[PDB]
């Protein structure tokens, strides 16, 4: 997260990290959406050019986590992937028409403080909600800043960073890019001289993009970091899967009988 | 993922021109001094992914064996 | 029940909703939709 702050515990109780085994390291970030079943981005699981598949073996998962590098032992919970399931159409040429993937837990956890489901949109909420303007908020445990001189570890964050950023209109995300944009992605971030700044940047992808309802006092994940062109920089915005578009596909999933 | 500048010649998937993505069937011509940067159709190595690479404190060892 | 448990009470943080708590920027976010 560049240009963000460090999270209140307990701001973000559905914050979920991915991590590699072997060598341990974070991958992506990734959501809490029930005891059982966690939504990140295809590209945090499956991506060619870096000749990246993972499987369920390679892999754990990090919920109730405010601190970076710790092991919070009376607070965090660590599980073992079950399953990983990849959107069908997931189409890594062109930047990532469809950028998730659910990954569901060997078991269910308990809830605490610290962790805590977001909630998924539905017609009502994506139609109230998704404005040009209206603002959301990113969280993750990615790079403070695009670059670095010496090394990526100084720009690395001791705690979860929290933004909030503004939804951008469609011929304003078209425009910023020659990227074809989808209906499955949308883009978010301040216009140069709005004098604010912020964005996602390298380790935040798969977190989510959660806003709240005035209607229920309740959050929900709009948006999955999927890509973006460099960090914060004037006249660029960061491209995120639109969750509400895509959310028949997530129920198919979740209601399939196997699991 | 987040593309970055493309940093030898040759690598695709990273920025080349500007702020603009070089994409899979092209590569990225690097300007050195004076020279701007050109991406062309040709085929390209994408740029390496930067380990987000940490000193992480060690959990339980249930969870790896 | 493939689903789990927490679709009935997802969203809401138990240090912040369930204790009738704001966090300290959300009052952006509701500036955002009204002015
Ligand atoms: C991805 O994963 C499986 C092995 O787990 C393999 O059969 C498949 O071909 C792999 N490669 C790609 C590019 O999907
Ligand atoms: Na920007």
């Amino acid at each position: 997260i560049v240009e963000g702050q460090d999270a209140e515990v307990g701001l973000s109780p559905w914050q979920v990290m991915l991590f590699r085994k072997s060598p341990q390291e974070l991958l992506c970030g990734a959501s809490l959406i029930s005891d059982r079943w966690v939504l990140t981005a295809a590209h945090c699981l499956l991506y060619p050019p870096w000749d990246k598949n993972f499987t369920v073996d390679d892999l754990l998962v990090r919920i109730g986590k405010h601190s970076r590098t710790r092991y919070e032992r009376k607070v965090e919970k660590i599980s073992m992937l079950d399953k990983i399931y990849i959107h069908p159409r997931y189409n890594w040429k062109e930047n990532l028409d469809r950028d998730i993937a659910l990954l569901k837990l060997k078991r269910p956890i308990e809830l605490s403080d610290y962790i805590h489901p977001v909630c998924l949109p539905d017609k009502q909420t994506a139609a109230k909600l998704l404005h040009a303007g209206f603002k959301g908020r990113v969280t993750g445990w990615g790079n403070r800043r695009e670059t670095w001189t010496t090394s990526v570890a100084e720009v690395q964050p001791s705690v979860l960073q929290v933004v909030n950023l503004p939804l951008v209109e469609r011929p304003v995300c078209k425009a910023s890019t020659r990227i074809r944009i989808t209906d499955n992605m949308f883009c978010a971030g301040y216009k140069p001289g709005e004098g604010k700044r912020g964005d996602a940047c390298e380790g935040d992808s798969g977190g989510p993009f959660v806003m709240k309802s005035p209607y229920n006092n309740r959050w929900y994940q709009m948006g999955i970091v999927s890509w973006g062109e460099g960090c914060d920089r004037d006249g660029k915005y960061g491209f995120y899967t639109h969750v509400f578009r895509l959310k028949k596909w997530i129920q198919k999933v979740i209601d399939r009988l196997g699991s | 993922v987040v593309y970055t500048d493309c940093t030898e010649s040759g690598q695709n998937l990273c920025l080349c021109e500007g702020s603009n993505v070089x994409g899979q069937g092209n590569k990225c011509i690097l300007g050195s001094d004076g020279e701007k940067n050109q991406x062309v159709t040709g085929e390209g190595t994408p740029k390496p992914q930067s380990h987000n690479d940490g000193d992480f404190e060690e959990i339980p060892e249930e969870y790896l064996q | 029940k493939t689903f789990g448990a927490g679709e009935a009470d997802c969203g809401l943080r138990p240090l912040f909703e369930k204790k009738q708590v704001q966090d300290q920027t959300e009052k952006e976010l509701f500036e955002s939709y009204i002015e």
